């Protein structure tokens, strides 16, 4: 366990992702019965600013085949919410056309490092290579 | 089409598109399904489509004699019967008159 | 596995059933690959395995047992 | 949200209990009778919404079931939340003589208003008159008496089965009625041709006839 | 029953007609971009190879 | 023009965004009085089926601000469907962290080349190096 | 439409049971906790269900629901 769970805050996140599913089509709970899965979402619905409750609600009515994609969701939310916090702990997102990022990818994947570090380990000897010239 | 280039077909298709989109808004799922075959990367998706309105025309067959279950089959047997039934309602509409 | 892999590729190169597909079934009769449908075959068989193969020597190959034959 | 039809029952399956054809059919139904063509407006009714009559009738452990013969009607089960009851022998030989004249051409002049006494004879036509005499009273040997008995025996069925939908007395009339097709039911241990003591048995099983 | 056949009839009509034309045109660009790209691709062969 | 603009798809795609963007919860509409931007809002929600009317209702309700908006998603949105048909055209995203990120932008700026230039000139120096051993 | 209220009362589990008794004439007290309770705060519109067929649901001063049958 690295980062601290706060229970007001990832309970309105997990909130905030089940109106955003259940406003998306997706069906939040397992009733297959349109009447009981109404009333279930319409008790999360008002069920808002409550975190004690809807862990509850996600206990109860929560649709078996959502818990892992939530539960990992919520792990990344959290993980993106404790490194915006420093700039070094930041992380800048970009676009590759696809031949560059095959190549990058096979690089790494020969190497067995990461993009970043890759990337690195790269300009580190395009350095050295300047260097070596100059 | 195969003399055609690819911008009268995109256009054509595009307009097709727009004829469904008022042809399908009473259906749910068929609507679903034409809005998903709209994806580029996944071509198949289309024809998938196309099964669909089959399989959906298949189900508004009325009675036996119509379930040459071809829907482009169907459609003399439906014609038939409009003209069978226009006889009728001149027979029909003297009667009422006399 | 290779041996399954080539069923794999010509199959959904061809859309010919995998039961279709034995040792012996030659694409152009069996199979009823054509010209094109062959090249692409033989295009697929390269991709999948990474490699390249000689204009003549491809060309010399039109039956399963023949292209596993090259390609193992 | 709250406040919200949804919440508790469809929307469709609400509009057809709120429609004003809804409770003389209900009461009708649950008294037993059979709906068929021609009721148009309740066959038409049943139709629309028939899904959702199924499904809230199947809250009191019955089936809205339709035949194919294209007639609603109402089977319980054996854990009914509505009673249930079987119809006597005397009532089955009168059902299927009525559908043997609903099937039959030589009446075909009739052009299907029907009266009881056309109906007798036709039943004692085919049926044992005799044995069949047995049941009205067990000490009968022809007795013109005990006839009379077994004529007003066979009224008394017809208007129980004028009650439930397999007949229609005339506008004006309660001594002619026309024929409906529910009376295809009399037919279900036939419809399929097979062994007819293996028929009973799935008809038994699914709750359509129960035995004497 | 004149009105329902003919609504019917035309409903038919439109959809069929309407759902062929949308992917018909499609699949045969599709077919003539792929006899395109094959053409293309032999002679960057040819040249590689030797 | 390099992409053909097809009317009944962009014309989904902008309903589609407005749709989104209402039940986010921002004011599409131009209105500040509550019952002529539900009415409007309503109007453009029967509108789904009619692509073609959209632009029309687009003219009268809808919020000033967000014509460059609009246009730039819309444009966006078009020239990824139409890169999306071979991979050769498509893109990857990845993510990168902080330091290294710098640095990468840093000297794709020195170079004065986007960050996929830069990404080729150092791939293509350190495959020199591979190809140079391999010889 | 549907009253929502009455919706939610048939709707309720207790319904089916409850309403086949009614129809079979039974007198609800205040013995039966849950079906008098269900009476009680339903009554508003079970009423207007029951005067559709031309009956009045009447609840006794002893408190006891029922079921009185008009001549239509
Ligand atoms: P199919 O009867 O359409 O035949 C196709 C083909 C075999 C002619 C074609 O795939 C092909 O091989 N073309 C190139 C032939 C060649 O060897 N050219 C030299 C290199 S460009």
């Amino acid at each position: 366990m690295k980062y601290q769970q706060l229970e007001n805050l990832e309970c309105g996140w997990k909130w905030a992702y089940l109106i955003r599913k259940h406003q998306e089509g997706e069906p939040i709970t397992k009733y297959i019965e349109n009447s009981a899965a109404h009333a279930a979402v319409d008790k999360l619905i008002k069920l808002e600013s409550e975190p004690v409750r809807v862990l509850e609600w996600i206990e109860q009515h929560m649709n078996p085949d959502l818990f892992n994609r939530m539960k990992q969701t919520i792990r990344a939310r959290r993980k993106r919410h404790f490194n915006a916090e420093h700039q070094h702990t930041r992380k800048k997102s970009i676009d590759l056309d696809f031949p560059v990022w095959h190549r990058l990818s096979a690089l790494s994947q020969r190497r067995g490092n990461t993009l970043s570090e890759t990337i690195v380990q790269l300009i580190e000897d395009a350095e050295r290579k300047e260097k070596y010239a100059n | 089409l195969a003399y055609m280039e690819g911008g009268a077909l995109r256009s054509m298709s595009d307009k097709a598109l727009g004829a469904l989109r008022l042809a399908v808004a009473d259906n749910e799922h068929l609507r679903d399904a034409l809005r998903l075959s709209e994806d580029p990367k996944r071509p198949e998706r289309k024809v998938q489509f196309f099964i669909a309105v089959y399989q959906h025309l298949r189900e508004r067959i009325r009675q036996d004699i119509i379930r040459t279950d071809d829907p482009v089959d169907a459609i003399e047997q439906m014609e038939i019967e409009l003209a069978r039934l226009t006889e009728e309602l001149t027979a029909r509409e003297q009667k009422l008159a006399i | 596995t290779i041996e399954e892999r080539v069923k794999k590729i010509i199959g959904e190169q061809l859309g010919v059933k995998q039961e279709e597909v034995t040792n012996n079934a030659s694409f152009v009769e069996d199979l009823g690959a054509d010209s094109l449908d062959t090249v692409e075959l033989v295009m697929a068989l390269e991709e999948e395995f990474d490699t390249e193969i000689p204009d003549e020597e491809a060309e010399k190959i039109t039956t399963v047992q023949a292209a596993i034959d090259y390609i193992n | 949200s709250s406040t919200h039809i949804e919440q508790f029952m469809p929307v469709k399956l609400a509009q057809a209990l709120a429609n004003s054809l809804f409770p003389e059919l209900d009461s009708q139904l649950r008294a037993g009778r059979h709906i068929g063509i021609d009721d148009l407006d309740n066959h038409a009714f049943l139709m629309d919404f028939q899904e959702q009559l199924e499904e809230f009738y199947a809250r009191y452990n019955v089936e809205l079931i339709r035949a194919p013969e294209g007639f609603f009607y109402l089977r319980p089960r054996s854990t009914t939340l509505i009673p249930r009851s079987v119809l006597s022998e005397l009532d089955m030989m009168v059902g299927k003589i009525l559908c043997y004249l609903y099937l039959s051409p030589e009446r075909l002049a009739n052009q299907g208003i029907f009266t009881s006494q056309e109906l007798y004879e036709e039943l004692i036509s085919l049926a044992d008159e005799g044995k069949l005499m047995k049941f009205v009273n067990q000490r009968s040997s022809g007795s013109d008496l005990d006839k009379q008995k077994l004529q007003e025996k066979v009224r008394t069925t017809l208007n129980r089965l004028r009650r439930l939908g397999m007949v229609y007395f005339l506008p004006n009339n309660n001594n002619k009625f026309t024929i409906t097709e529910a009376v295809f039911r009399f037919g279900a241990d036939v419809r399929s041709g097979d062994d007819p003591r293996e028929i009973q048995l799935r008809m038994i099983r699914d709750g359509e006839a129960m035995p004497v | 029953a004149i009105r329902v056949t003919q609504s019917d009839r035309d409903l038919f009509k439109h959809l069929i007609t309407e759902a062929t034309s949308y992917v018909s045109a499609d699949y045969m660009r599709h077919a003539n971009e792929r006899r395109t790209h094959l053409d293309e691709a032999l002679a960057l062969r040819g040249e590689l190879f030797g």
